[PDB]
């Protein structure tokens, strides 16, 4: 199981990620990439409009570019290294 | 196998195990009952160094309890997977920093002023390996220990010396090469060499010339010392208790005591002050009889009645008089040093010709 | 017999052998412990060249000798 | 507030260059073209090259 | 127009023969001795048949270098030389697929192969002329139970062992004659480590030093090359590697000899502003070889440098190989033998051929006794 | 003709990628840094004479792979482009005329050993180098500069002393740096500072100016004039009127020979 | 920006700005390139303090080293509401900190700290734990495992001695 | 380096673990090496010379200039000097070694200005057969401050590499000057590259067969842990000529100066004043330009007379005539 699960991981693929910039179309969403530049992208019927706000990160394929699913907000390397000090 | 790219991991945020009815993710579906239709497993995000970032559903041959949100690890580049951990990332500069059979110059190199090596002895080395009787005392670990007085005084040799006679680690380090104008990477050269060095503890951190990040201002005006001394304030950082300067330790040499900073002044940062002095009488003769040592010399020298001609010299005048004796027999066309030439070695260089023409004095 | 064998890297290891046994057999011999191949194999003695028709008598190669391993390059 | 101690002003500087080009500038298809107008609230603050 | 002389052309596929020959023709005693070369020259008899393969090779050899002196020529043959390499030795003697002809290796072989003709055609008292003896104690580490003393191993060059121990090649010199012998055999013990030195117990007159340079990768299964910088002076003092009593011999004899050879690099510069000259001088520095000297040895621990084979390109499997060799009445004058493109380079020229990367380094020096 | 293009294109690209050299190795072979981004190892095809190009050179790339097909001479910067003359004088010698009486060691130590070495091959030693130009302004230094340049047809350069006056730092002695060693490949030129007392009296910002800034450029040129650098054949032309402002170091005599008084 | 974000998703999170100088500083520019990092960093700070944002759950502690080293939007209190002055001990204030480290060593019991710390005047707190390392640098030299009066009294006498080298003389408003 | 694969850094910048391939052992990589490594899948393909950076520190390396050592600056006992600290250890460590010292390395070029200091630096670059490495402390300095340390360090370990070597800092009175702080300035940026030429030549270990020679105009501006002199060995100052010393001086100009002889060249000495090597260095070249007015091939003894006086009335309008820069 501990190859199986490494097997399920390799024959996916990752993720790249934007979030929400503006609204364009029901089917259309302009994002801002956190590598850079916007883009027009689509959605899966595995995301609902009344799920998507502004600055909330959403997941693109690397191979479509389409969102399949909303992504939790992303925080610093840096800040997390100041939450371990504390002596 | 290669190749695979190198990453940090941003953080991880973690996606349920397949076992339940509803998603597997933390996060909300658009459609419910759902278990492997578009909800994944475990995820991290990790940070390229192709320059983006990547949510993958990480292997689950790399337990969770190896990822820290600032962990190095690897990545398969054909398809983003985090493949396995690595060590973590030093620049350059800072992997040449370590010992590599560094020569010891011991206590045989040194003749004149004992009382500077006893002082440096306790400062250092003995809070390292004695550092069980240090929390009986109840007391906090010293920072580093501050060496000062003029130049040519010995500091510089006596560090290498003590540091390789002890098998403490001793990192090479000087001053300005922290001052770099990619500064945040080369403010990070700083955040490195505390990094290398608390893995690599206990551990002697030596910087050579503490004038360019221990300058007295940090009230500055209209120049481009405001970008000095930043790289002097990431350093007070790491003074700071966060501890991490417990056993790394500092050793500096500096040849002006007037600039210091004032936050270089307060203990807790160089903690023990060693004054270097100029010699006194008897200590210049042990200063000549140690380059003397390695030399061919006749029989017929007094070492005393060399010390009373130099008058308060300090060690770099000293070498160049043993040096110089044994240019002078080499010029007659001798090749052993006369008792002779000692004498006149004093007066053909104290780092000045004549006393500079008197016509009143 | 027992030989010695300057390698590469510059250590010596042993090889146990026979004076009758040919260069073949001696080459042989190191590639089951090191892996390598007879035909990039120069055994040395004497800063004369040992081929795989020799043996270990015709120069007179006994015990406590030590021969120098070289390895072959193409091209020309 | 010290190029103007310095050079009598740091635009005074830009402005001598300019000029010192233009007194050997008088034929470079012959005739003069680029004409150089300058100007100041008086002509005190100059420097003594213009 | 000025005298320079002439190169071989490769044929292709050969030039592990071509580039190694003009290095050993610089030196004197070589080139003299092809020469002098008759059908009567006295053979190391114990029989053998592959005597008279020999005898032809060196005939080879004379012509080549009648050729080489005389301008009436531009180019110098070796097909009738690889062809009675190709009987003598028949590895030479295949055939590649997909790449064709016959087979292409090996310069450090090649000129091991051509001392060894030499040594039986001109006997054992030239075997001697390029071969150093060694004093030899295998003792073991702490208290000795088992010692033997070995000079009857010997070699013709000395095998500078890379093993990442070299900046300088004396370093790597010195950890490949240092070395440590385990052992597979039944004493009253086993397996016990012997320290061994092998210290030089005589000189050659003329030095070879070979730098090693392959490896078998055991972690991937596949031959690499070791690339690596190593500084060769090209005054060469071998005084550390010499036992105390042979050492203070030669010491005292090269102290005197650099102060004639400095004599001379003074009044050189003075009448410029040739080999008459040098023999005037010649008649001098031999006054100064010490009265015990003997055939097959420098009267000094001191040696000059006339040669660098250099192997360029990619992997070892590959290879064109030119070569540097000195001019024989230069000093610091050398001529770069590009097969038959042959050009006058200096000194900074022979600096940058330390090597490491793709580009030129050495595989073998050629030096010769007699500082200069 | 034909024949030669005719294995000449057969390397030689279509899009020919720039680089620019960093550095050789002598293997035949270099590593170059492109302007675009990525290194490269190449190698050199090598009908362009393997020693004759050197850091700092522009370089021919093929588009399969990348070698070095050839090498691009003649550049200009942005900083040549202020040396190089955008004119010619016209007007030409004795439009100075008056105050000819001391022209006599300005004609035969700037123009004449260009014109003839003869008369110093018979003396032999060093020729004649430098002058410098003083006296109250209205003696025509300016154009006299100008003007000797017309007769002996050697490359003319000409700085204003204001724009070696920067308002940053350490880029000044670099830019005076650059001045001589654009002269010495000609292998004539004459350079004419205009006002070489404006590098020891201007100053922008105290903080990236100041004496500092003054005092490097002074020690740069000294450099430049001579020192260690032993280039080409540069007459050097100074006008200044402001001669105590300088290193002594300069304005003895032994560097820029006769010094004329107006 | 995404640190002040950060402590909006997080209740109660408190930011210690430690060792501000010259990432807050003046306008400067006339020195560096560098020295338009400053500015275009110090604009954040209080664009996310003050706007249509502002923060009552979430704190600000800002540390300097010398008073008049920043810009004078840091100089205007609103974003900074307080300006606390926290001196160098007084003459029996050093007393008070004299007791708190005094518990963290090993002892035979010391009493008689009053007049030796009261008249050895001329530190500031930290210098009171550097005496209390200087007692165990005098404690080994004893060969001892605790501290005694004999090396209180020299331990504070010494650090005296050595901090003569330089002063500090900082504006304090 | 991880022990039994690298990490590297491209310079697309982008990190990889690469391997070994089969031009290459476990040993040819070292830390701050670079190598080259292939475009379709990363793998170490043939290790390559340290840093990338050096471009500027290879316009002060040139090769050798060729002048003799027969003719030369000042004609005193001062070149022997030289030739005992930096030509000698260089030709010969065997005396050295029978001395048992620590060979001498450093020394001071110090003193009045037009001495010819540079001229002994490049007479000596032909006679010892020694690569030449010729620094302007001027071109040390960068706007963005930081720079000019990476520059120095870089230098100075690539010099220990090299072996036999002679390094000329010139033109150091900037950096290399004095030392002091400020409140408000713009002077503490230059110092950078100060402190990293203390820290460069003392090292953690001393310098790797590298002769230091230091041309200061003034001795008057020199790093007071320079001044010492544990580091810059013997220090030889090249003073004015002497009344003797100008004409031999003058004797070689004029012997390589087409002359009828019977000419005094004691005579011109005298007239002249304490003064620069480079004034008579300008007599024979105003003396040549009085040849072709009076249509010559030689120079004979009057024009010398005149040219001396111009040079003098030179020196008599300007200054540096026995200055040292104010206190020798
Ligand atoms: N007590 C001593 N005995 C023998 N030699 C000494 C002694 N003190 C100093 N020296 C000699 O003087 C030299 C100069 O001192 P050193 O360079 O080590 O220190 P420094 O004061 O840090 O100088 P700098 O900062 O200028 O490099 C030493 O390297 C050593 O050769
Ligand atoms: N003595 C002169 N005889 C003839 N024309 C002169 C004289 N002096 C100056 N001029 C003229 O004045 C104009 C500018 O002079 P130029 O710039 O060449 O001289 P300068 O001596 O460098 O200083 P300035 O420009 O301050 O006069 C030109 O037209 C030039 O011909
Ligand atoms: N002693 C001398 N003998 C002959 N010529 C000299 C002498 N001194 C100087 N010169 C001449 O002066 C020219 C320039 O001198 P150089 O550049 O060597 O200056 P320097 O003596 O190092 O002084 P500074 O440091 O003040 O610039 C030389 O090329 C040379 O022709
Ligand atoms: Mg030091
Ligand atoms: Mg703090
Ligand atoms: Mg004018
Ligand atoms: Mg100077």
């Amino acid at each position: 199981d501990k190859t199986e699960n490494d097997i399920k991981a390799l024959q996916s693929i990752g993720q790249l990620i934007g979030e929400v910039m503006k609204e364009l179309s029901e089917e259309k969403y302009i994002v801002k990439a956190s590598s850079g530049p916007r883009y027009i992208v689509g959605v899966r019927n595995s995301v609902d409009r009344s799920k998507l706000k502004k600055g909330v990160r959403v997941t693109l394929d690397i191979t479509t570019l389409t969102i399949m699913r909303i992504l939790p907000r992303e925080t610093d390397p840096l800040v997390y290294n100041m939450t371990s000090f504390e002596q | 196998q290669l190749p695979y790219l190198v990453a940090n991991v941003v953080e991880v945020m973690d996606m349920n195990e397949i076992e339940d009815k509803e998603n597997s993710e933390s996060t909300t579906q658009g459609g419910n009952v759902n278990l492997d239709n578009t909800a994944v497993g475990k995820a991290a995000v990790v940070k390229t160094s192709s320059r983006q970032t990547v949510f993958l559903p990480m292997v689950g041959l790399v337990d969770p309890d190896k990822l820290k949100p600032n962990d190095l690890v690897g990545v398969n580049k054909d398809s983003y997977l985090i493949l396995d951990t690595l060590p973590s990332e030093f620049d350059s500069r800072v992997k040449a920093m370590e010992v590599d059979e560094k020569p010891t110059e011991t206590y045989s190199d040194v003749g004149g002023l004992d009382k500077q090596i006893e002082e440096l002895v306790e400062a250092i080395v003995l809070p390292m390996k004695r550092a069980d009787k240090f929390k009986d005392m109840g007391i906090r670990a010293p920072k580093g220990a501050l060496m000062y007085g003029p130049p040519g005084t010995g500091k510089t040799l006596l560090a290498r010396a003590c540091a390789a006679q002890t098998n403490a680690t001793f990192l090479k380090l000087a001053a300005p090469q922290l001052v770099q104008m990619y500064i945040g990477e080369g403010a990070k050269l700083v955040r490195d060499a505390f990094a290398l060095a608390k893995e690599k503890a206990p551990t002697i951190i030596f910087i050579d010339e503490l004038d360019a990040i221990g300058t007295k201002r940090f009230d500055s005006e209209k120049s481009g010392d405001r970008e000095v001394q930043r790289t002097m304030l990431e350093l007070l950082n790491q003074l700071d208790g966060f501890s991490s300067d417990d056993r790394v330790k500092v050793l500096a040499a500096t040849n002006r005591v007037d600039v210091l900073d004032p936050a270089l002044l307060r203990s807790g940062r160089l903690d023990r002050k060693i004054e270097f002095p100029l010699p006194s009488e008897d200590s210049r003769a042990q200063i000549l009889q140690i380059h003397s040592r390695k030399m061919t010399t006749d029989d017929d020298i007094n070492w005393q009645e060399l010390a009373r001609s130099t008058d308060e010299f300090n060690g770099a005048q000293l070498k160049a008089v043993t040096v110089e004796a044994g240019m002078i027999a080499l010029r007659n066309g001798q090749s052993s040093v006369k008792h002779e030439d000692f004498v006149e070695g004093i007066s053909e260089v104290q780092a000045r010709k004549s006393k500079s023409v008197s016509f009143y004095a | 017999m027992q030989i010695f064998v300057k390698t590469l890297t510059g250590k010596t290891i042993t090889l146990e052998v026979e004076p009758s046994d040919t260069i073949e057999n001696v080459k042989a011999k190191i590639q089951d412990k090191e892996g390598i191949p007879p035909d990039q194999q120069r055994l040395i003695f004497a800063g004369k060249q040992l081929e795989d028709g020799r043996t270990l008598s015709d120069y007179n190669i006994q015990k406590e000798s030590t021969l120098h391993l070289v390895l072959r390059l193409r091209g020309g | 507030s010290t190029r103007v101690e310095g050079s009598g002003g740091g635009d005074s500087e830009v402005q001598r260059t300019m000029l010192e080009l233009l007194n050997q500038l008088d034929g470079f298809e012959t005739s003069k073209n680029i004409k150089i107008i300058m100007a100041t609230n008086r002509l005190d603050i100059l420097d003594p090259a213009l | 127009f000025a005298q320079l002389p002439v190169g071989f052309k490769n044929m292709g596929n050969t030039c592990y023969l071509n580039a190694t020959l003009q290095a050993l023709y610089r030196v004197n005693d070589l080139r003299d001795m092809i020469l002098n070369y008759n059908p009567s020259q006295g053979v190391s008899n114990s029989g053998a048949q592959d005597e008279e393969i020999h005898k032809q090779i060196v005939i080879e050899m004379k012509r080549c270098f009648e050729n080489l002196q005389n301008k009436s020529f531009k180019s110098v043959l070796p097909i009738v030389l690889l062809n009675t390499l190709r009987k003598c030795y028949p590895q030479f003697a295949e055939r590649d697929s997909q790449g064709g002809f016959y087979k292409q290796q090996d310069a450090e072989e090649l000129f091991t192969q051509l001392f060894h003709s030499m040594s039986i055609v001109f006997g054992d008292k030239f075997s001697e002329d390029f071969r150093i003896q060694f004093k030899t104690t295998i003792k073991d580490t702490a208290n000795d139970n088992d010692i033997t003393v070995k000079e009857n191993e010997s070699d013709s060059k000395l095998q500078c062992h890379i093993s990442g121990t070299t900046n300088f090649m004396r370093n790597g010199l010195l950890e490949g004659l240092n070395e440590k012998i385990e052992k597979r055999s039944d004493l009253t013990g086993a397996n016990s480590i012997y320290s061994v030195e092998k210290k030089i117990s005589r000189l050659p007159k003329f030095l070879t030093v070979q730098y090693v340079r392959f490896f078998w990768k055991r972690s991937t299964n596949k031959k690499s090359k070791i690339l690596r910088k190593v500084v060769f002076p090209f005054q060469l003092d071998v005084a550390d590697m010499l036992t105390p009593e042979y050492a203070a011999e030669k010491v005292k004899v090269r102290d005197e000899l650099r102060k004639v050879e400095k004599e001379k690099n003074e009044k050189e510069r003075e009448i410029k502003r040739n080999e008459s000259e040098k023999d005037q001088w010649l008649e001098e520095y031999k006054k100064h070889f010490p009265p015990n000297l003997e055939k097959g040895e420098n009267p000094s621990c001191v040696y000059n440098l006339i040669g660098v084979i250099t192997h360029q390109g990619a992997n070892s499997e590959s290879g064109h190989y030119q070569a540097f060799i000195r001019d024989e009445l230069d000093e610091n004058k050398w001529y770069k033998f590009n097969d038959d493109k042959v050009s006058v380079v200096e000194k900074e020229k022979i600096e940058s051929l330390a090597g490491g990367g793709e580009s030129d380094s050495a595989l073998i020096l050629m030096y010769k006794g007699f500082g200069l | 003709q034909e024949e030669e293009k005719k294995q000449l294109e057969e390397i030689r690209g279509n899009p020919l990628s720039i680089g620019t050299l960093e550095e050789i190795i002598d293997d035949d072979h270099a590593i170059v840094t492109s302007p675009t981004m990525p290194d490269y190892y190449v190698s050199i095809l090598s009908f362009v004479d393997k020693e004759l190009l050197e850091p700092g050179c522009s370089v021919l790339l093929h588009h399969k792979t990348m070698s070095i097909v050839g090498v691009l001479q003649d550049d200009a910067d942005p900083m040549v482009s202020v040396m190089k003359m955008d004119k010619s004088p016209t007007e030409s010698y004795s439009d100075i005329g008056g105050l000819e009486s001391q022209i006599q060691e300005i004609k035969e130590s700037v123009e004449l050993p260009l014109t003839h070495p003869e008369l110093y091959e018979e003396m032999g030693i060093k020729p004649p180098k430098g002058v410098i130009l003083y006296g109250a302004p209205g003696t025509g230094k300016t154009l006299l500069a100008k003007a000797v340049a017309n007769q002996t047809s050697a490359t003319f350069l000409r700085i204003v002393g204001s724009e070696l006056i920067q308002k940053y730092l350490g880029d000044g002695p670099r830019l005076c740096r650059q001045i001589f060693k654009v002269a010495g490949e000609n292998a004539p030129s004459i350079v004419f500072i205009d006002e070489i007392d404006a590098i020891g009296t201007k100053r922008y910002d105290s903080n990236s100016g100041g004496e500092r800034e003054i005092q490097r450029t002074m020690l740069e040129l000294l450099n430049q004039l001579d020192g260690f650098d032993d280039r080409g054949d540069v007459k050097v032309i100074m006008a200044t009127n402001k001669i105590e402002t300088l290193d002594p170091a300069l304005i003895r005599p032994g560097r820029i020979d006769r010094k004329i008084l107006f | 920006r995404e640190m002040f974000a950060y402590a909006k998703e997080h209740e109660p999170c408190i930011i210690f700005m430690d060792e501000v100088d010259a990432i807050g500083g003046r306008r400067f520019s006339e020195g560096t390139s560098a020295d338009r990092e400053i500015q275009r960093t110090l604009m954040e700070l209080l664009t996310q303090m003050d706007g249509f944002d502002n923060l009552g759950q979430t704190k600000i502690i800002m540390a300097t080293n010398r008073p008049d080293t920043l810009d004078p939007a840091l100089l205007r209190p609103g974003r900074l509401d307080r300006k606390v002055e926290i001196p160098l001990p007084n003459e029996a204030g050093r007393l008070e900190i004299f007791k708190i480290h005094t518990a963290k060593v090993k002892k035979t019991g010391e009493f008689d700290f009053e007049a030796a710390v009261k008249m050895s005047d001329g530190f500031n707190g930290a210098d009171i734990r550097n005496c209390a390392t200087e007692a165990g640098f005098f404690a080994i030299r004893d060969d001892r495992d605790h501290i005694n009066p004999d090396d209180l009294m020299k331990a504070v006498r010494k650090v005296a001695e050595v901090k003569k080298l330089e002063g500090t003389i900082e504006y304090q408003k | 380096i991880i022990k039994g694969k690298y990490v590297i850094n491209l310079k697309q910048i982008a990190k990889f673990v690469v391997g070994l391939g089969e031009r290459v052992s476990p040993t040819d990589i070292e830390e701050g090496m670079r190598v080259g490594v292939d475009r379709s899948k990363y793998n170490i393909e043939l290790p390559l010379p340290p840093r990338i950076d050096p471009s500027v520190t290879m316009m002060t390396v040139e090769e050798k200039p060729d002048v003799t050592y027969s003719d030369v600056g000042g004609c005193k006992d001062q070149i022997e000097k030289l030739r005992e600290v930096v030509e000698l250890p260089l030709l010969s460590p065997e005396r050295f070694a029978t001395l048992g010292i620590d060979p001498p390395k450093g020394i001071l070029l110090y003193g009045p200005p037009g001495t010819g200091k540079t001229l002994c630096a490049r007479a000596v670059a032909n006679r010892t057969d020694a690569t030449f490495i010729r620094v302007i402390g001027s071109e040390l300095v960068q706007k963005y401050v930081g720079e000019g340390a990476r520059m120095v360090r870089e230098l100075f370990e690539m010099a220990r590499t090299k072996k036999a070597c002679i390094i000329f800092f010139d033109e150091i009175d900037a950096v290399g000057g004095a030392r002091f702080d400020d409140g408000a300035g713009g002077d503490n940026e230059v110092q950078r590259t100060m402190l990293e030429l203390i820290t460069q030549l003392d090292g953690f270990d001393p310098r790797g067969n590298i002769k230091v020679m230091f041309a200061t105009n003034r001795p008057n501006t020199l790093d007071p842990a320079l001044l010492r002199p544990g580091r810059i060995d013997r220090k030889v100052e090249f003073s004015l000529p002497d009344l003797e010393g100008r004409a031999n001086i003058f004797r070689i100009h004029s012997k390589s100066m087409s002359v009828e002889r019977g000419i005094r060249w004691e005579l011109i000495s005298r007239l002249c004043p304490n003064s620069t090597g480079a004034e008579l260095r300008s007599v024979c070249t105003e003396a040549g330009m009085f040849a072709i007015r009076a249509r010559r091939k030689v120079a004979t003894e009057k024009d010398f007379l005149k040219a001396v006086d111009k040079v003098i009335s030179g020196y008599k309008k300007f200054s540096s005539t026995s200055r040292y820069m104010q206190y020798n």
